[PDB]
């Protein structure tokens, strides 16, 4: 007898894990074609309204854009998005590793092994692998030149799997420089990425100051030397007295004429109070109406209308001023400083160029490609590189990439498995196989002999050479210490832990109950 | 599902939201069924959850077994009422024997071992048994801190479990303070202060207005100038009255405007706005202050004490949160959970 | 022996993208050169357009393939960067994608083709730079040659003798030809009105308004004193709630008299400054002009122009040198715009047009008015004028001038084939294909003119092989001749931007291996 | 700590099969014993039957589940082998499958359950065989008691005084009780006609025909000389294509005269042998009777009967003693059956019958004619008489007799549970489940009789534990008492075959672990 609903169903057997495994493997196979320096990106086309088209390489936006149906696919997409939020890298890596973990899981359950046995084996294996990765982590930060070289290597390895690889030598350092302007503040919003079409992608440059996409007023000057910027968050509009319930109730036209004259005079006195600070520039958050603009033009200052919260925050960071709202006491927290406020033209548009800024705490990156999709992909991948660089500035521990860290931690898992009895050992062996399946995939997407390369790496790591990985520009087994394929320790640790946790949570379901759709 | 070796159940709702859970009450909660007995069993699990919170699957399985044995018995031509009477008699006998069988565990803050062991037993069969040791300890400590032992009552509204994605399950901790998904207004002001006298406040930093409808007639330029002066001095007096109580930090429930934010900045007095009502109450209970509804009655003895307030960034995203730790004696605590998934 | 590469979907997707790009290129192939005839596009609503610009043709035509959309974005990016060549860039991209399809069929990895195309582009940019000759301003002859060349492939070609000199005069009368490094097209206001013929297009150093004079008593003003107004000439009303209460019978007389006196006061202050024509900004929430106010203005023998857009205030101020007023107390003749003449002209029953001409203050702005029988020719004429202006902007941007008529790309094909012959490896074929895929432009120019494409291209290759550079197709002679003596030249920036943008977008297209519907 | 057995599909299939078998069992569970009432089946077409036979109930009720089809086939197989107990067998199979679903819930492999069930079967066969007593034929009392016990649970129970003695007479008048070892039921021809009441059923040692006499001038013949005919009494016609050509006016008269002379010669050859009544076989392709032939036969004062089916000629020859005749020259009095009387009997205006009585060579064949108000009661009476005949057949097959009224299965349940208490292991639970799974028959005997089932079964177990065997449920007394004193017995073959077939069917069902829907 059926009891649920019309449209509600239950899969309480091998069918449930069949659906979960096939969905996770579909996610893994879709994401798999975008790993390594030789990975190839994808086109996302919307069948709905506006037919949005986006060319992308990373797995986070690929998985979040598509509409997944299988709940396991939803689990993988959520894990990828969470991992992108946490660090900003390895979303494709974590999704692929989870997919291979589930594949080895179904292979094991074919051999009639209880899922909790696999769970215990995986817990022990991930503990050992995390311990080995932590033991193999190299650290810097005390050094200055060595840490800068490490940052350059991290940017290179993060940016080599994307389109900017075509000009990687130009871009990596640029990204590093941007992070070097943050001065340790974990504020990625201090970085502005302005994307304008036209010209090769090698024309992109990190500005030596700031760029604002706003407009000068009518009568204000359009160039200043030795700027004294005051940044404000005042009204400058009609500017109601804010006492709700106030109205003019008079008996003549002279009275209302006098009241409007008083309103204009109070606005004039507010502008005079602003000018008393000793300024030649003024940046406001919301609109500036016609009378304050006229007064500013007459006085001889420069005013900016409608610079949003992000704009004023970035100007405050790059110039050093405070966000003013009340100008009663000009002697309190002071202004900012620059050296030129020239208007500079890019493409066909004009932007305000703050040069000679007092502080480098914020900056702008100009992205200029030949196609809007190229601009979007460059922006997303540059965001990933900046995220990783900021994360490794916060925590300078690094581990070698190219599969070397994966190979060594898989070797540790294998060594632990060899000394553990029972059916746990095969679970840990499957864990190690799934973990080693990543460099296999990188070589496959590259197009080399994956089996030979992986066997060579296994032999080299078992011997003791703990810095061996895939040299992809030639396709052999090289030394990541000499070559310089580094990676953030935080990124790899988060990838491992998140993938293992998602595999564990998915594997222990034996019943899927779907309610009737709305 | 019941038992440490049990397996989870993954349910999607009518919108497409996935929950991978093991709690029998919740599992039966999203199980949409039409048959009346299934509805009764769902209500059974929910009631057992509400009264106790443990053994939700156990009562469902026990009821199913009891009904199966009842069916086998009434197959032999016995009245259902006799089966029910026998079930009640045996339940009485089992309750008496289970009263006889038991022992006691001492519940004091001085020794927290048996409490931790019982919490560990409960935490088994759930995925969080990955850690299985520190979460039991934090749960025990939270209950012992919040509970009012004299009344033998635990108020669950003093425990604020909050989950944020990212990190690991190792980060699930017990803040003996309060955490709020807000941030200091006016980002120029400091992101942290040391031991702070807090001014818990409700009315907004805006010029007052009576609830009754009103019309303030302005009839001359002198009256207009007087209104301007009234606004300016209202802001200035409000800020100076906040300052004169010695508070290093203020908290307002209803938010405020720019002409107040700059005054709070320029007087070196950080504050936050748009804090929810229950969050205000939890802050008041934790930091030990008193909620005041008007600036005119903000004294020195109505402030609270905070060990430290911190603004925390939470990874690459820009979701900043405010945490208040190290109160003199916090009767309300917070349980903070982190992980690599929403469902986890 | 080798990787099996079981997956065949990437190959199918790549060939589909190449086929779509080739089809899109062939669609507009017949719309290139002087002999190419324009396309006709009618969208879903019954609106039609007669377009020869590739960007417009591709935008109006709602394509559905991702490669086609990337191509239309490429075309619009090339228009933004240069303004001419938006057809040739698409043709080049599609043609060399069709060239690389057989490279894919020959067993070559897409990455090798992309890198080899990058190297070929690197060589080609140097080839184009060497082929060029320096160009310097104040040489009106070469500027007229470039403008005529830009306008030859448009419907307005027969008017180019009366339309290119004014096209270059517009640019020369806006920017200083000494230290410019860029020009702006925003301050070149193209105003279009239906009626007349093309030979009636005009260039005015003053200001053109489509607004209408409110007081139909005054039409012409000699020695005009123009003054912008940003406030309102109506009954006074404060920003906050306004109310007047009447309790006696004399109060109605008092309020009427006081309102009349207030309006008369405002008009008297306006008139006493010598202002003889008034410009009222388009104001909402308060009547900009009152009937009594307009009556008083007419009584004091003034001309009033009302309903002026907010975004046009900057243009008007830059043209006639006036400064806006938002308060009557600041309305003075010391900051009042002046002009020699203000006229309102009826356009033979087709419209009413306002001219402010002879502005005594300097004006860094000109205005072009375009005339035509029907609307389609007017749209195409303004687009062609915009193309000529963009060509002059390219000349100003970087000072480098090359020949046209097929000569640059055919010389590039020869040089790049010779360069590919010394590049033994798997990239030799790719550089050769890139070199031989840039002969599509001379072939298209030959076949669109009715010439014999095979013999024309072969004779062009022979002529350029002997070093007879700057030799190309001539449609007046109907053969191949030196182009410089025929006065057909184009700025180098157009060709370089086209080549670079096409190569970058083709590399991006080659990086694609899958398409999935979201 | 063992195989995971990930696939739960086989367990679900087994539970579904067990549930379907239990549903089929307890659907007809209310049709057991002398107090269980019969069902009414109305099939898709406009046909209705009122039946208590388990085999017919299960056949007419077109089931869908494969296990239900297995159970209906089991019931028909038990009907074939035994003829009675076709309800108890399906009840037993469903009941012990219901018992074994709990075993499947206890983590016991199906093969172990099947082997333990087979061992319990092997023990139960011995228990039942030892419990019985030898029986000797030609003992009217035991035969009558067995027939009455078979008929009691049927609609004709109130007629058991008139149906049991004739039911045993039918069997005893076919075989020789000296050396039979079996009985062929084909020679017990059952003829049904509407009308009358059940009390007018009759047994005849002669022959009964549903045909009608061609000539309505003679109906009663005394000292009749019956003779079968397999040739056609019409104008001669050869097997190959036949044609008569006429070219004269005298040819027509001549051909008519030859036809008449040939027919008259055939009829005279028939008559000169002393034949008194004629039985003409039904011959398609050639009218076995012509108007001229029937005219001549009636003129010679004879009785003629036609349209006799080819399948009944063996029965007629075995009954009255005639021998088939396919040629006129072979028609003589040496191969001509004789009878004391031939009659055309009218059943009070509800049809007509032919009765041949007093055959001088009484063969091993009798006939039963049944009377009834409506068709349904007639069909049910036929089924009940057939069940009684099958019971006597089983008693003839193997000579062994057991008590009834729940005594055999309850005694087997005891002896088998103390047998299980000596086989400690994994199979002890399975054997105990088998032992306690056959308490269903006594429980339902108590339930359908209105007695309290739990107390009745408890008293039954207690009284067979005290050595007072042959104790069971009595519905006349309304309690529990000795069964042989109540004159309720059944042959050992019935119960032993029921148990064996049920156990085999369950052991076969328990080996299923998947179902596939073929195209
Ligand atoms: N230039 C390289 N050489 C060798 N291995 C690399 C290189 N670049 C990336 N990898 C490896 O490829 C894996 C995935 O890289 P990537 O595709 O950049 O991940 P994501 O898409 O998350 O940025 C990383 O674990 C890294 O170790
Ligand atoms: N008079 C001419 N003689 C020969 N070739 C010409 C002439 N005018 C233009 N061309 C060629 O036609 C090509 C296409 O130019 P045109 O259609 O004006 O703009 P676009 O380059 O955007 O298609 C140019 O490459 C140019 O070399
Ligand atoms: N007079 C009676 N008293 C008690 N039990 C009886 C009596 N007659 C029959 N039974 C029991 O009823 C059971 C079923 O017999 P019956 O219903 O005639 O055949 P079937 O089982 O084929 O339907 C037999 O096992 C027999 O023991
Ligand atoms: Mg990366
Ligand atoms: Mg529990
Ligand atoms: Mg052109
Ligand atoms: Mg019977």
């Amino acid at each position: 007898v059926n009891i649920f609903k019309a449209g509600a169903d239950e899969e309480r057997a091998e069918t449930a894990r069949l659906t979960s495994f096939i969905g996770a493997i579909a996610i893994g196979d879709l994401v798999k074609s975008t790993l390594g320096p030789k990975g190839m990106d994808k086109i996302l086309l919307s069948s709905g309204r506006d037919a949005s088209l986006m060319v992308t390489n990373d797995g986070a936006t690929i998985l979040k854009n598509i509409g997944v149906d299988n709940p396991a696919a939803k689990v993988l997409v959520d894990m990828s998005r969470v991992q992108d939020d946490e660090v900003g890298d390895g979303t494709t890596s974590v999704t692929v590793l989870a997919a291979e973990l589930l594949r080895e899981a179904e292979s094991l359950i074919a051999k009639k092994i209880h899922p909790q046995t696999i769970i215990a084996g995986w817990r022990e294996a991930t503990k050992a692998a995390r311990e080995a990765l932590l033991s193999s982590a190299v650290d810097h930060g005390s050094d200055e030149v060595k840490f800068r070289q490490d940052l350059m290597n991290i940017a290179g390895t993060t940016l080599s799997s994307k389109l900017l690889t075509h000009h990687k030598d130009h871009f990596t350092k640029l990204a590093v420089e941007a992070v070097l302007r943050l001065k340790g503040s974990g504020n990625l919003e201090a970085i502005h990425i302005i994307k304008k079409l036209g010209g090769s992608l090698a024309d992109s440059y990190l500005d030596e100051g700031f760029l604002l996409d706003k407009k000068i007023g009518v009568n204000q000057p359009k160039r200043i030397e030795n700027a004294k910027i005051l940044i404000a968050n005042t009204g400058m509009d009609t500017d109601k007295i804010k006492i709700f319930g106030s109205r003019v109730r008079v008996d003549s036209t002279a009275k209302v004429a006098e009241i409007e004259h008083a309103e204009k005079e109070k606005m004039k006195e507010k502008v005079e109070r602003i000018l008393k600070h000793g300024i030649n520039c003024f940046i406001n958050r919301q609109l500036i109406y016609n009378y304050p603009e006229q007064l500013f033009g007459a006085a001889g200052v420069m005013a900016i209308e409608h610079a949003d919260f992000a704009g004023v925050e970035r100007l405050a960071l790059v110039t050093g001023g405070e966000i003013a709202s009340t100008f009663d006491h000009p002697e309190l927290v002071k202004l900012g400083s620059c050296k030129l406020i020239e208007e500079v033209m890019i493409g066909e548009d004009k932007l305000i160029h703050f040069s000679g800024v007092a502080l480098g705490e914020a900056c702008t990156i100009v992205l200029r490609g030949a196609t809007q999709q190229i601009l979007d992909e460059a922006e997303r991948s540059l965001h990933d590189a900046l995220c990783v660089l900021a994360q490794t500035v916060k925590d300078s521990r690094t581990v070698y990439g190219g599969g070397c860290s994966e190979m060594l931690m898989a070797h540790a898992v294998t060594q632990l498995a060899n000394r553990t009895p029972g059916k746990e050992a095969v679970a840990m062996e499957s864990y190690a196989k799934a973990l080693r399946m990543l460099p296999t995939i990188i070589a496959d997407n590259a197009g080399y002999d994956s089996a030979d390369l992986v066997a060579q790496l296994r032999a080299a790591h078992s011997e003791g050479n703990t810095t061996a990985g895939l040299d992809m520009r030639e396709g052999t087994i090289g030394d990541m210490a000499i070559l310089g394929i580094t990676e953030s320790f935080q990124v790899k640790r988060q990838v491992l832990l998140s993938a293992a946790e998602a595999a564990e949570v998915i594997l222990r379901v034996d019943n899927i109950i779907k309610a009737a759709p709305r | 599902s019941l038992g440490p070796n049990g397996l989870d159940k993954m349910m999607v709702d009518k919108d497409g939201d996935v929950t991978v859970t093991n709690d029998g009450a919740t599992i039966l909660s999203m199980m949409d069924v039409d048959h009346q007995i299934a509805k009764l069993m769902v209500e059974l699990s929910k009631s057992q959850d509400d009264e106790i919170g443990d053994g939700t699957t156990g009562v469902v399985v026990l009821a199913g077994a009891l009904l199966e044995e009842a069916e086998q018995l009434l197959d032999r031509g016995i009245h259902p009422i006799r089966i029910a009477d026998g079930y009640e008699q045996a339940a009485r006998v089992a309750i008496e024997h289970l009263d006889k069988i038991s022992d006691s565990v001492l519940v004091d803050i001085k020794d927290t071992e048996p409490l931790i062991q019982t919490a560990k037993t409960t935490l088994g069969s759930k995925v969080v048994n990955s850690c299985h040791r520190q979460m039991a300890e934090i749960a025990v400590n939270a209950v012992l801190t919040v509970a009012d032992m004299e009344r033998r009552d635990v108020d669950f509204e003093l425990i604020k479990v909050e989950g944020k994605v990212g990190g690991r399950l190792e980060d699930t901790k017990l803040i003996k303070g309060v955490i709020v998904d807000k941030d200091f207004s006016h980002p120029q002001m400091p992101k942290k202060v040391e031991d702070a006298k807090i001014a818990i406040l409700t009315c907004p930093f805006e010029p007052p207005k009576p609830k009754t409808k009103h019309k303030l007639d302005v009839t001359s330029v002198e009256d207009y100038k007087a209104l301007q002066k009234y606004e300016k001095e209202k802001f200035e007096e409000m800020i100076q009255q906040i300052k004169e109580t010695g508070a290093n930090l203020a908290i307002c429930q209803w938010g405020f405007d720019d002409e107040a934010n700059h005054l709070l900045l320029q007087n070196n007095l950080p504050a936050v706005r748009w804090v929810g009502g229950p969050e205000i109450e939890l802050i008041a209970i934790a930091t030990g202050g008193r909620i005041v509804p008007r600036f005119s009655e903000l004294t020195a003895e109505k402030l609270g004490f905070a060990g430290l307030v911190q603004e925390i960034s939470f990874g690459t995203t820009k979701d900043k949160m405010l945490v208040i730790e190290q109160c003199k004696n916090s009767r309300a605590v917070t349980i903070f959970i982190r992980g690599g998934n929403k469902m986890i | 022996k080798g990787a099996y590469q079981d997956r065949d979907k990437p190959a199918q997707i790549r060939f589909s993208n190449i086929s779509a790009a080739k089809a899109v290129a062939d669609a507009i192939r017949t719309s290139l050169g002087p002999k190419g005839m324009d396309k006709m596009i009618q969208d879903g609503k019954g609106d039609v357009t007669i377009t020869n610009d590739g960007a417009t043709i591709l935008k109006q035509m709602q394509v559905l393939h991702p490669a086609a959309r990337m191509l239309v974005e490429l075309s619009k990016a090339q228009d933004i960067e240069a303004g001419d060549g938006t057809t040739s860039v698409v043709i080049i991209a599609g043609s060399l994608l069709d060239s690389c399809t057989k490279l894919l069929q020959k067993g070559i990895h897409p990455t090798i083709i992309s890198e080899s195309f990058q190297k070929a582009l690197e060589k080609g940019i140097e080839i184009l730079t060497d082929m060029s000759r320096p160009v310097e301003l104040s040489d009106r002859e070469t500027l007229l040659n470039s403008a005529t060349t830009s306008l030859n492939s448009k419907v307005v070609s027969q008017y180019s003798s009366l339309l290119s000199p004014m096209s270059v005069n517009a640019v020369m009368k806006v920017i200083d030809p000494a230290t410019a490094t860029s020009v702006d097209l925003r301050d070149i206001k193209i105003v279009k009105k239906l009626g007349g013929t093309i030979d009636d297009c005009e260039l005015v150093e003053g200001l053109v308004l489509t607004q209408k004079v409110s007081n139909s008593g005054i039409t012409r003003v000699e020695k005009a004193k123009i003054g912008l107004i940003q406030f309102c000439l109506s009954a006074p009303k404060t920003d906050m709630d306004n109310q007047i209460v009447v309790s006696d019978y004399a109060q109605m007389d008092r309020v009427l008299r006081e309102e009349r006196a207030y309006i008369l006061n405002l008009v008297k202050q306006i008139k006493k400054t010598g202002c003889n024509v008034l410009l009222i900004q388009k104001s909402i929430l308060r009547d900009a002009l009152s009937d009594l106010a307009l009556h008083f203005l007419n009584k004091m023998k003034i001309m009033v122009i009302k309903d002026i857009e907010r975004e046009d205030i900057e243009f008007i101020c830059k043209t006639i040198g006036t400064k806006p007023v938002a308060h009557i107390d600041q309305f003075t003749a010391d900051m009042l715009g002046s002009a020699e003449l203000a006229e309102e002209v009826n356009l033979n029953g087709s419209g009413k047009l306002l001219k402010i001409t002879g502005c005594a203050s300097p004006g860094k702005t000109v205005t072009i008015v375009v005339r035509g029988s029907n609307k389609l020719v007017i749209e195409e004429a303004e687009r062609s004028i915009h193309d000529a202006l963009c060509v002059i902007r390219c000349l100003v941007k970087k000072r480098a001038l090359i020949a046209g008529g097929g000569a640059p790309e055919i010389e590039l094909a020869l040089r790049l084939t010779e360069y590919s012959r010394t590049l033994s490896g798997m990239e030799s074929y790719c550089v050769r294909a890139f070199a031989d895929a840039m002969e599509v432009i001379p072939s298209t120019l030959a076949e669109n003119a009715g010439l014999n494409p095979i013999s024309t291209v072969t004779e062009l290759r022979n002529r350029h092989a002997q070093g007879e550079k700057t030799a190309g197709i001539n449609v007046r002679k109907g053969g191949i001749s030196n182009i410089l003596e025929e006065l057909v030249v184009q700025p180098l920036l157009v060709s370089v931007s086209a080549l670079t943008l096409a190569t970058e977008t083709v590399r991006s297209i080659l990086k694609i291996d899958d398409v999935v519907n979201t």
